[PDB]
RNA sequence: GGGCGGUCGCCUCCUAAAAGGUAACGGAGGCGCCCAAAGGUCCCCUCAGGCGGGACGGAAAUCCGCCGGAGAGCGCAAGG
RNA sequence: GCCCGGAUAGCUCAGUCGGUAGAGCAGGGGAUUGAAAAUCCCCGUGUCCUUGGUUCGAUUCCGAGUCCGGGCACCA
RNA sequence: AUCGCAAAAAGGUGGGCCCAGUUCGGAUUGGGGUCUGCAACCCGACCCCAUGAAGCCGGAAUCGCUAGUAAUCGCGGAUCAGCC
């Protein structure tokens, strides 16, 4: 989901990746 | 006495946390931990929560001296 | 989301801390809250524009890393109602 | 049988000498009875009485408490005559120390409040209701019969006159201080 | 298949039934199993009956007991009003306290369509 | 004075004048019942309030200690 | 006192010929109609008389009557 | 214009989450750690964390859509530091 705190595309819609799901 | 509804309170041993627990009276042998947890004048039994566990770079003195520059 | 640089405004950084030189009356007039309240002096009363007017704040030793940004009364909300809807 | 009885006999009886007491044999203060009450908690837990607090209370101290009646039908709190609502028990024996040494050592930790209870809860003639809050979480009961918060109320009655003569006993027996 | 916590989600995947234990979430039920070696696609019911009971002490080591931090949800609101601040009656009047709009959207802490006269 | 209105029997207090009785369209009130226990015998206990407290609790729920000799209660109005 | 037909939601009512159920108001805003009336829409209120029994049941059948009526007596 | 933007998205030949108010789903939340930036609170993205209330397709009939048209998915700007 887009509006979730952490999904696949929830980092895309909100701008940056996570501290458990990094860039690579 | 009144033998009847009143149970016999069958013996069961508690797991001896802070010294010997008061002995086998009830059939409930389990605690979480630490029967006394301190000697009970409450000798600061802290686990360092949201308060001053992290004391570096805050609750400290930064940005120069003791601020003589005021006036 | 606070960082290693605890910023106070250069207009208001050390011009609140005139108490620590000698010791004076328990009021001094700062302006901002986006700047951090000064951690050098404790226990006294700091005058501030608290959102509505220049009314002071008084700490009671409960702040370790808590933000002063929750101190802003200017929305004197009396209660609900008084709407006159459908317009 | 023996449960902290050495602290009962040589931490009380010679400790009440040289600073307290008239130092004869019986006016040294001691324990007579410790009443324990439910009092329905807040209000009536059910329209008809269920008698299960006698079962879990008979689990925690192994005896049935008497379910006693109600007073005159004032009917502001739907008060009524009959259908008993008391749940009071004194039960003074060495069976007093059987449960009182359990709750003496398990109830000051394992429930969360400010550390201890009032030294201002002493009353005239030394009878001292202590007044714990709930303790249905960790009286080693493992969540048995979780109906409500459903606390209880304890009063440990001393013998002597003054609050300094019950205060002479109770925290030398192991109670906290200054809340 | 008993769990480390209290509310049992009735025999699901180890990524699912172990998760909504209090004190546990996605990034604790995801890393708490790959260290112990359990494949995250397996069931809690299809776990080893010794892994049922020995994966319980690992959860109860550091964080404060279930219901106590939920009481710190109401106690942090108490300690922020150390002098009775304005954020306290930001909280106790039934509204979000971040600073959302409250005529439209952010209808959550307000009672849903509760009170108007006109 | 009659009519209109009120009342027609029983119980309680006063009027009722320290034995009993005693009137008025004199004052204040109740009743046409109810309890297989609200009965008999035997065996235990003493109430209502006030003070000091409590975990909720109205200042009244339930519990402890002291004072409290009958100011409670005795199915129902009043008297004993 | 024998016999006769029934007691449904502040109000009263759609009922069964044993397997069903409620619509209307002082009520708030509501596609409406170009923002006007409310035509029309969600909606606040069933011991279906008290109780026993064929019955898969009872929101409905049958028996005593406590609830109200007409006829019929009978009242020393 | 290659070099690097970016990851094109269901492409997965995948293991599973088993009718569930449920890892489908979701915000408000008070503490810590990184800021591009005088400075992010009450006006940083919201970053692993806390925690996840509402929802099983809606009424009196509306309203963007005729074959590359709906529909989730995928990319950049424009004042531009986050981005509101
Ligand atoms: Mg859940
Ligand atoms: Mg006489
Ligand atoms: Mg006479
Ligand atoms: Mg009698
Ligand atoms: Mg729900
Ligand atoms: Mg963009």
């Amino acid at each position: 989901g887009k509006g979730d705190r952490r999904t696949r595309r929830g980092k895309i819609w909100r701008g940056t990746y996570g501290k458990y799901r990094p860039r690579k | 006495m009144k033998e009847g509804i009143h149970p016999k309170l069958v013996p069961a041993r508690i797991i001896c946390g802070c010294g010997n627990v008061i002995e086998t009276y009830s059939t409930k042998p389990e605690i979480y931990v630490e029967v006394c947890s301190k000697c009970h004048p409450f000798y600061t039994g802290q686990q360092r929560f949201v308060d001053t566990e992290g004391r570096v770079e805050r609750f400290q003195r930064r940005y120069g001296d003791s601020y003589r520059k005021g006036r | 989301s606070l960082k290693k640089g605890v910023f106070v405004d250069d207009h208001l950084l050390e011009k609140v801390l005139e108490l620590n030189a000698k010791g004076e009356k328990r009021l001094i007039k700062t302006w901002s809250r986006r700047s951090t309240i000064v951690p050098e002096m404790v226990g006294h009363t700091i005058a501030v524009y608290n959102g509505k007017q220049h009314v002071p704040v008084y700490i009671t030793e409960n702040m370790v890393g808590h933000k002063l940004g929750e101190f802003a009364p200017t929305r004197t909300y009396r209660g609900h109602g008084k709407e006159a809807k459908a317009t | 049988d023996v449960a902290l009885k050495r602290k009962y006999y040589e931490e009380v009886r010679p400790e009440l000498i040289r600073r307290f007491g008239y130092q004869n044999v019986w006016e040294v203060p001691r324990l007579e009875k410790v009443v324990i009450n439910q009092g329905l908690g807040e209000a009536k837990e059910d329209a008809r009485i269920l008698e299960k607090a006698a079962q879990e209370l008979a689990l925690i101290t192994g005896q049935k408490p008497a379910v006693t009646r109600a007073k005159k039908s004032i009917s502001n709190f739907k008060l009524r005559k009959g259908m008993p609502i008391g749940l009071r028990v004194t039960l003074r024996r060495d069976r007093m120390w059987i449960f009182l040494e359990k709750l003496l050592n398990v109830a000051l930790p394992r429930i969360r409040d400010f550390r201890g209870l009032n030294p201002n809860s002493f009353d005239g003639r030394g009878n001292y209701n202590l007044g714990l809050r709930e303790q249905l979480i960790f009286p080693e009961i493992t969540y048995d019969m979780v109906d409500a918060l459903r606390g209880m109320d304890i009063a440990v009655v001393t013998t002597a006159e003054t609050d300094e003569e019950a205060r002479a006993l109770l925290e030398l027996l192991g109670f906290p201080f200054r809340k | 298949a008993r769990i480390a916590g209290v509310e049992i989600p009735r025999n699901k995947r180890v990524d699912v039934a172990l998760t909504y234990i209090y004190g546990i979430g996605k990034a604790r039920a995801k890393e708490a199993l790959e260290k112990t070696g359990i494949n995250p696609a397996t069931r809690v019911k299809d776990l080893t009956e010794a892994e049922v009971v020995r994966l319980r002490e690992y959860v109860e080591n550091t964080w404060k007991l279930e219901g106590e931090l939920r009481a710190e949800v109401a106690a942090n609101i108490k300690r922020l009003m150390d002098i009775g601040c304005y954020r306290g009656l930001r909280h106790r009047r039934g509204l979000p306290v971040r600073g959302q709009r409250t005529r439209t959207n952010a209808r959550t802490r307000k009672g849903p369509r509760k009170t108007v006269a006109g």
